[PDB]
């Protein structure tokens, strides 16, 4: 429909609730909140909470265990009609195969719903903020409640929160890429230019940003009724677990089909063969890994939010842990960006600031016209103003509306030389200049209040090396002593002795223009430059100290021990950047640049071999003319690189240069010029308290505390998930040999069967469901930040060393621990072990009711099948007993369990749930006819204690050899 | 009698152990 | 894995991605590893065999009331034959002849092993104790002539040639077991037969109600005149102490079977020790289906 862009501001009075200034109103706010819908775009409804349940109950690899129950109930339904004495045995088989599906589907749905509930809790974690100008006095609000008739003020880098009509802008430029497809900013103005209401300048749009400038606009639509409100993934660590599950599925399907047609030769009663096939396929395929990976990801994301490191998608979790390069900025991230004045220099003497109450009187609060003029220059250039409720607050804290340097400068002026706003109205600012990035020239021409001098003053401040050509004549005692060469040498010495401790310096110069250029009447403008700028009245230098953050100098050491390379990209002088890098530990001691060894041996810099210097400080002006080959070996031959005097716009040329060597680069940005460099890096980090919305729509992280050390803690939490996934995969695969081998030795050796299909499903449901997911909650070992970064090209999760440990070494001990208990039971009832070789044909014969044992007595058919089902029960129980030691050794990878501790509460619950399920399935009245499971003697629970102890002893001695001998044969062959 | 072996005592002990090992796991899990 | 490039290099000599001095170590590791695993398994088995006696099993409660079986070893508890067809009943006669080899009178002549227990039923004979202090124990000898009209001293087809077939019933051996016949309250067991205090009684009747009208007459042959197992034997001492032990037998003949009908017959044994089951249809009891085609 037609939007109110054609009608001007008078009809904007006469279209909304009478407000174009001073805010709208409280009452009106509630009324237009109740009239229209709030600013939330309404979500599409997803599938309800029973379709997600039937996709897990009747899903993949559970239809097999449903059709097994259907066939069992069909065989019982056939038998109950055309047979007398119907003998309901397939009824309980169908009941058991139906109960296994319900339990496994309920566990899978619970583990899916918990991770969905956690990952849904990151929206409204860092909501949106809109700047309105309500009756109050300019406030930020939750942005999902604004109304039609508000006036909002946006600036460079903010998000437009509603449908806007612009009233007063200073060249804001919206990027029209969400509804047109243009990658070019467009100028906005309150006029009426285009006939089409969409490609015009009258209005602004939802889900857009007006980069530069500011704007004051009025809301026309909110919520669903905007032009955006109408109209309308995998993980590289999940797409590998899928590919592994497909290969294990093919192997298990081959094994189950091969075991299916091998049983029918042994007269195995077609229902039993089908149930045996289904039980092999279901139990030998690790379907519960695909849940575990999600629980490994989402939980980790939650912990990253508890340490001020917020992710934007789950694909950014597994790539943050493989980070090999961090290219961070200096101001705001490494340092606090709360600077105070220290160590001014004027009249060939470094002074002290004397910030505190201990007034050393350092030639201050007195009469000496050089520092009076210097403090007057540093007082009438500070654009920052103070807020209300501050003039009765001490020096120790002050709210102030401005950037860092001028807020630092206002401290010394409001401390030393009275109030400040009286000094602003004394010398009237007649033309201002905003702070430019090209020459860094802050100027504000002033005039006398009534009279102070016949030559009224013009001011100049900025970088001292960028004003050394402009202002040269010093102010010793009011005297403009001209350019002097040893004085420039002393200025250079002051520059090195003020940048050498790590301070940003600012120069100060001024002018006494006569009345020849402006009289007392009409003044002169500064946009048309008719002022002499060369050989001006320099007064002195002011520097400011900037403390680095709290937990940074050991976070850089943890980045160094973990093989991550840190790059510092600042916009400061290349001697202060070297000082800050040596202060925080970027350039550690022992490492030096070519300037240091050149000034060491007193050979000039230009002929030093650039191979003995591993640290390097690159000026930003040389970055523009160097081609790709010089950058691609600056980043190759050095180890500690610091880019100084560098614009953020050329950050991108760094990042690709680090990506060609092969690296996962993490880049911090907070501006609108960094957004080409954020989404070219492998992981982009936005800032949380500073940083506009364009900077955080392009990044994969949010730093909620603006600290560098939170990135390092995020690298820890990202590194943890590969360890936890390898531990869970290693635990899950060990229970495959004791489920395969009892049927193999049944065929080969012709002994009675040690394990049936019901106890195979019991083994799988008991020892694979709960304790395999408890290794996702495992704490971090002591050597996660002492290993190198993993390469996601040559380092997969599964190796030939992970398969040959689970299938070849640990699984065989569990198979032997089961077979021992089988032989112990069958030898204590009368069948000695040599007598069992060859007994299978007579044992399984229903019409041979006198089978002789080693003592000579004669067994019935049911009397020996009861002993066989007791052997099945204790096979399952001994598998649970060795599962214990399999779960205990599979929670560490190179540390011992005595230096890891039992801090995992889910693992102890897994052990107790295992043992409670085993002791309940054996000793409950009623399991003898349903499950065919019979009670064990109390001394049969200790038959697989030595094999469970052997697993523990073997794995502890193996890990000890790996720790005390790195790079040996045991680490090369067994360390998975 | 070498032919009897009452199973009720070991069944009572096993069910007591199952109830104990279930409630202690419940108290370890819900300890948070 | 790719193809040739991975099957062999000969610029590093790496068959399957592993050099030949590395294939030797990874196989020596698995040979030593499985050798020590086999050693530990054999050692635990040999240690467990030291707690096992060689005269008495550790647990006897899973054979505790014995089964009751019949000697023509048949395939679905079914006997079916034609008397004027000497190829239908030949397997049954061959089974009975192969079973009654060791019961012959010429196979019991060794008087230092076999002994002459009485020809009337008597009390159990304790041979001592399970302690090997007397060596091998002697065994009572069973004469075939007590199975008369069912032994091989006559009709050598055991009745199958002339209509009326005959089975041989025996109770399963349990080491150390002494059967207790029921008491004599004259109300206790069912229904009525001749009672003897040293005979475990057996009775074979028809199963359904139409089978009781068709089974006809049933003859028993054993030691004495009360049908059942004598008690002079028992309790089996085991095949270490008593090789060539001979369990007592009981022959049952069906002299007046009804022709061309399938008849179900249940044989039960009575006593205090003897108990029955509902799933085990061979414990203390059995059943047979006979069908004499004409
Ligand atoms: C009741 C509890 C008892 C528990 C007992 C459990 C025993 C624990 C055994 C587990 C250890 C597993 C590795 C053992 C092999 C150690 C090899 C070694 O030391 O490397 C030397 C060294 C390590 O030092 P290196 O290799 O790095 O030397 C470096 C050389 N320079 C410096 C020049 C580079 O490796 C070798 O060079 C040669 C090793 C060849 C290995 C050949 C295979 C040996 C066969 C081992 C059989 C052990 C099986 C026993 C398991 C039985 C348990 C069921
Ligand atoms: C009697 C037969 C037919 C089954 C009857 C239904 C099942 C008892 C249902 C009820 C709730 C289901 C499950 C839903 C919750 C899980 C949480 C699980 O605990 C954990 O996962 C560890 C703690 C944690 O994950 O934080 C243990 C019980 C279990 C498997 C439940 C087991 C029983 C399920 C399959
Ligand atoms: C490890 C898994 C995959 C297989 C382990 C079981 C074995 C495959 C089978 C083969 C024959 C079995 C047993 C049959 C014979 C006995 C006799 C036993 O004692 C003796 O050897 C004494 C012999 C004598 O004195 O006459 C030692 C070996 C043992 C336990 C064998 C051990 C190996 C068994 C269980
Ligand atoms: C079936 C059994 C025989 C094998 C599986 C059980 C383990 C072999 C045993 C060996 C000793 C037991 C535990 C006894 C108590 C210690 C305390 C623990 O030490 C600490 O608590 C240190 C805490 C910290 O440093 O943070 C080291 C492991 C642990 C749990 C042991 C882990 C392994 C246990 C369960
Ligand atoms: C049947 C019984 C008599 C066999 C004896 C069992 C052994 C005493 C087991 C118990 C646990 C095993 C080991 C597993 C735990 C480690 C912790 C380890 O202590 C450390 O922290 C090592 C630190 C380092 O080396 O840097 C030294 C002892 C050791 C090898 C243990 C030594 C004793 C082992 C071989
Ligand atoms: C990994 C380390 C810390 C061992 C942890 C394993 C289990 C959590 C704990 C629970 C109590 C322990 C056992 C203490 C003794 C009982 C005897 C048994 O019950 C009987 O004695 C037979 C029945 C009866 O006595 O009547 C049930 C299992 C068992 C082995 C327990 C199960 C497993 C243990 C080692
Ligand atoms: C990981 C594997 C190697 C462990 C399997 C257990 C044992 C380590 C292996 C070694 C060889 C296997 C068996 C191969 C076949 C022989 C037959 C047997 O010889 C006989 O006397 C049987 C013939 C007869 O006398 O009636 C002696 C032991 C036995 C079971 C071996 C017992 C031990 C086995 C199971
Ligand atoms: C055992 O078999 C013999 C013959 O083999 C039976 O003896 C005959 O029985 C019939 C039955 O009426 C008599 O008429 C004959 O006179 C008997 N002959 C002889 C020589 O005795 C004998 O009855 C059978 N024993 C039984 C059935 O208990
Ligand atoms: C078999 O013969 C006996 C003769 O004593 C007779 O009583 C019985 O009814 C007969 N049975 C049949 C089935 O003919
Ligand atoms: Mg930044
Ligand atoms: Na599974
Ligand atoms: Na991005
Ligand atoms: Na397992
Ligand atoms: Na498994």
């Amino acid at each position: 429909s037609m939007d109110d862009h054609k009608l001007s501001l008078d009809e904007l009075h006469r279209k909304y609730g009478t407000d174009l200034s001073r805010g709208l109103t409280s009452a009106r706010a509630a009324e237009i909140l109740a009239r229209d819908g709030p600013n939330a775009l309404t979500p599409p409804p997803t599938t309800p909470e029973w379709i997600k349940f039937c996709r897990q109950l009747f899903g993949g690899f559970s239809m097999l265990l449903w059709i097994g129950a259907i066939l069992c109930f069909l065989a019982y339904s056939i038998q109950a009609a055309t047979e007398e004495e119907p003998q309901n045995d397939n009824l309980y088989l169908g009941v058991v195969l139906s109960a296994v599906v319900i339990i496994t589907g309920c566990f899978s749905y619970y583990q899916e719903a918990k991770s969905s509930k956690i990952m849904e809790s990151f929206k409204n974690m860092v909501p949106q903020q809109a700047l309105v100008i309500r009756n109050g006095e300019k406030m930020s609000i939750n942005a999902e409640e604004v109304v039609v008739g508000d006036l909002v003020e946006v600036k460079g880098g903010d998000r437009i929160p509603a449908d806007l009509r612009i009233i007063s802008a200073n060249g804001c430029k919206v990027d029209n890429s969400s509804l047109t497809g243009e990658s070019e900013p467009q100028t906005r103005s309150p006029d009426f230019t285009n006939e089409n209401p969409l490609e015009t300048r009258n209005i602004a749009f939802f889900s857009t940003n007006c980069v530069e400038g500011t704007a004051r606009g009025i809301v026309v639509y909110t919520g669903d009724r905007t032009v955006m409100g109408r109209i309308a993934g995998q993980t590289p660590i999940a797409a590998e677990i899928e590919h592994f599950i497909h290969i294990i599925t093919g192997v298990a399907v081959f094994l189950g089909v091969s075991f299916f047609i091998l049983s029918l030769i042994l007269e195995y009663t077609w229902l039993e063969a089908v149930i045996f096939l289904i039980g092999i396929i279901v139990a030998n395929v690790p379907e519960g890994l695909l849940a575990t990976v999600t629980v490994c990801l989402t939980l980790t994301a939650k912990r990253m939010a508890r340490k001020n490191c917020l992710v934007k998608n789950l694909e950014a979790v597994e790539t943050l842990g493989s980070t090999s390069t961090i290219c961070s900025d200096k101001t705001g991230t490494l340092t606090q960006n709360r600077m105070t004045v220290a160590h001014m220099w004027f009249d060939n003497q470094i002074h002290e600031a004397d910030t505190t109450e201990n007034q050393s009187g350092v030639s201050f609060d007195k009469t000496s016209a050089t520092w009076l003029a210097l403090s007057r220059i540093a007082g009438l250039c500070n654009r920052a103003v103070f807020q209300a409720n501050q003039e009765n607050l001490p020096i120790l804290k002050r709210a102030v509306a401005g950037d860092a340097s001028e807020s630092a400068l206002l401290k010394c002026i409001e401390l030393c030389c009275g109030s400040v706003k009286e000094m602003r109205e004394r010398y009237a600012k007649i033309v201002e200049i905003p702070f430019n990035s090209t020459n860094k020239y802050q100027l504000s021409i002033h005039k006398n209040p009534n009279t102070s001098e016949p030559q009224h003053l013009l001011v100049m401040k900025g970088a001292p090396e960028r004003i050394l050509d402009r202002c040269s004549s010093i102010l010793l005692h009011g005297k403009e002593q001209p350019l002097d060469e040893e004085l420039k040498d002393a200025f250079q010495n002051a520059y090195l002795e003020l940048g050498g401790l790590g301070e940003r310096v600012l120069g100060f110069c001024h002018l006494f223009l006569p009345d020849e250029q402006f009289p007392e009447g009409f003044q002169f403008d500064t946009d048309d430059v008719n002022f002499p700028i060369d050989n001006l009245c320099f007064v002195g230098l002011i520097s400011m100290i900037d403390p680095p953050r709290a937990a940074v100098p050991d976070a850089v050491g943890k980045c160094r021990s973990a093989g991550i390379k840190v790059i510092m990209v600042t916009g400061d002088h290349p001697i202060t950047a070297k000082a800050i890098a040596k202060g925080v530990g970027i350039i550690s001691e022992g490492n030096e640049t070519v300037e240091d060894i050149a000034a060491r041996l007193n050979i000039p810099v230009s002929q030093v071999n650039p191979r003995d210097a591993k640290a390097c400080v690159v000026h930003g002006s040389d970055l523009k003319d160097m081609t790709s080959e010089q950058l691609d070996d600056i980043l190759k031959y050095h180890t500690e690189i610091v880019f100084a005097r560098t614009s953020p716009q050329q950050k991108l040329i760094i990042v690709e240069g680090c990506q060609r060597q092969g690296a996962i680069v993490a880049v911090t940005g907070d501006g609108v010029n960094d957004s080409p460099a954020l989404k070219k890096a492998d992981i982009g980090v936005a800032m949380g308290i500073a940083g506009s919305d364009v900077s955080k729509q392009a990044a994969d992280m949010i730093l909620l505390d603006d600290n560098f050390a939170s990135i390092v803690t995020g690298v820890e939490e990202g590194r943890l998930i590969f360890d936890n996934l390898k531990k869970s995969i290693a635990y899950t695969l060990t229970s495959n040999i004791p489920e395969i081998t009892p049927f193999l030795i049944f065929i080969i050796a012709n002994i009675p069967l040690p394990l049936g299909t019901v106890t195979i499903l019991c083994i799988d449901l008991g020892t694979d469901m709960v304790p395999a997911i408890s290794l996702a909650y495992e704490q971090a070992e002591s050597d996660i930040m002492k290993r190198q970064p993993r390469n996601p090209k040559t380092d997969k999760l599964v190796n030939e060393r992970l398969i040959s440990m689970a299938y070849g070494q640990i699984g065989m001990i569990q198979a032997l621990g089961g077979f021992f208990t089988y032989f112990v039971i069958l030898a204590e009832n009368g069948f000695l072990p040599i007598h069992l070789l060859g007994l299978r044909v007579d044992w399984d014969d229903r019409w041979i009711n006198d089978v002789e044992d080693s003592y000579g007595q004669q067994w019935t058919y049911e009397q020996r099948k009861i002993v066989e089902f007791t052997c099945h029960t204790a096979f399952f129980v001994s598998i649970v007993v060795v599962q214990w030691a399999d779960l205990v050794i599979c929670k560490t990878r190179r540390n011992s369990v005595f230096q890891q501790g039992m801090k995992n509460k889910i693992l102890i619950f897994g052990l107790f749930e295992e043992t409670a399920l085993a002791a309940f399935l054996s000793y409950c009245p009623g399991m003898g006819v349903a499950l065919r499971m019979y009670p064990l003697k109390p001394t049969w629970w200790f038959c697989a204690f030595p094999y469970s102890l052997l697993i523990f002893v073997y794995d502890e001695v193996r890990k000890l050899i790996i720790r005390r001998r790195p790079g040996g044969w045991v680490e090369k062959e067994t360390y998975y | 009698d070498p032919f009897y072996y009452d199973y009720e005592t070991v069944r009572n002990g096993g069910l007591i152990f199952a109830g104990l090992a279930f409630i202690v796991g419940l108290l370890i899990l819900l300890s948070r | 894995g790719s193809w040739k490039k991975f099957i062999w290099n000969s610029e590093k000599k790496e068959f399957l991605g592993r050099t030949g001095g590395s294939w030797f170590k990874i196989l020596l590791f698995y040979v030593i590893f499985y050798g020590c695993l086999a050693g530990i398994f054999i050692g635990t088995i040999q240690v467990m065999l030291l707690t096992i006696s060689e005269f008495k099993p550790t647990y006897q409660d899973r054979v505790a009331p014995p089964g009751l079986t019949q000697i023509p070893q048949i395939q679905k508890t079914e006997i079916s034959f034609r008397p004027n067809d000497p190829k239908s009943y030949e397997a049954y006669v061959l089974n009975i002849v192969r079973f009654l080899e060791k019961y012959k009178d010429s196979a019991q002549r060794d008087d230092m092993i076999f002994e002459d227990c009485g020809d009337v039923p008597s009390e159990p004979k304790e041979r001592g104790d399970f302690n090997h202090e007397r060596g091998e124990r002697k065994v009572c000898r069973f004469k075939l002539e007590w199975l008369g009209n069912c032994s091989g001293l006559n009709d050598e087809t055991y009745g199958y040639k002339e209509g009326k077939p005959c089975i041989i019933i025996k109770l399963n051996r349990v080491l150390g077991f002494k059967p207790k016949p029921p008491k004599n309250e004259s109300l206790e067991t069912y229904p009525v037969m001749k009672y003897n205090p040293n005979v475990l009684p057996v009775q074979c009747t028809g199963k359904r109600d139409e089978d009781k009208d068709k089974v006809g007459n049933v003859e028993y042959f054993g030691l004495g005149n009360s049908p059942g197992f004598p008690l002079q034997y028992y309790p089996y001492y085991g095949k270490l102490l008593q090789p060539k032990y001979l369990q007592p037998l009981l022959a049952v003949q069906f002299t007046n079977l009804t022709m061309d009908t399938e008849i179900r017959i249940e044989c039960k044994a009575y006593g205090e020790n003897i108990g029955y089951s509902e799933k085990d249809r061979f414990q203390g009891r059995f059943d047979v289906k006979i069908e004499v085609k004409s």
